[PDB]
């Protein structure tokens, strides 16, 4: 949506420990239809985690529903992902991601890495 | 990713109106 994200809260915790995710934009976040986290590790495709909709609707892959929550502070222009009961399934690297339908690819970041290990 | 990007637009795009 010509919006700069980063993405920040990650790193290492035991295995059931949580953590936070952060990703700021540039841009009016309020605004964004589409926004969510993915997760990634070396050779497996952006695997979609959660996403919310300008709306305010929130979805979860099955893994992960009951553990992690999405959630977005307009005023605070910043994007959250609230992970629990952490598996080392999870392992990772975290990005965020939005923009509007006619956005071919959208806004990512860098990503933050989570990793998960007892 | 464009089809990554894609999934996203998907969960939602039964609320355009």
């Amino acid at each position: 949506m010509e919006v700069q994200l980063v993405e920040s809260g990650g790193g290492l915790v035991q295995t059931g420990g949580s953590l936070r995710l952060s990703c700021t934009a540039s841009g009016s976040i309020g605004s964004i239809s589409v926004m969510g986290w993915y997760r990634q590790v070396p050779g497996t495709q952006y695997e979609l985690v959660a996403g919310i909709s300008r709306g305010g609707s929130t979805w979860y892959e099955d893994s992960v529903k009951g553990r992690f929550t999405i959630s977005r502070d307009n005023a605070k222009n910043t994007l959250y992902l609230q992970m629990n009961s952490l598996k080392p399934e999870d392992t990772g690297m975290y990005y965020c991601a939005g923009g509007d339908y006619s956005d071919r690819l959208g806004s990512w970041g860098q990503g933050t890495q989570v990793t998960v290990s007892s | 990713k464009e089809d990554a990007f894609s999934k996203l637009k998907e969960k939602f795009m039964n609320e355009l109106h």
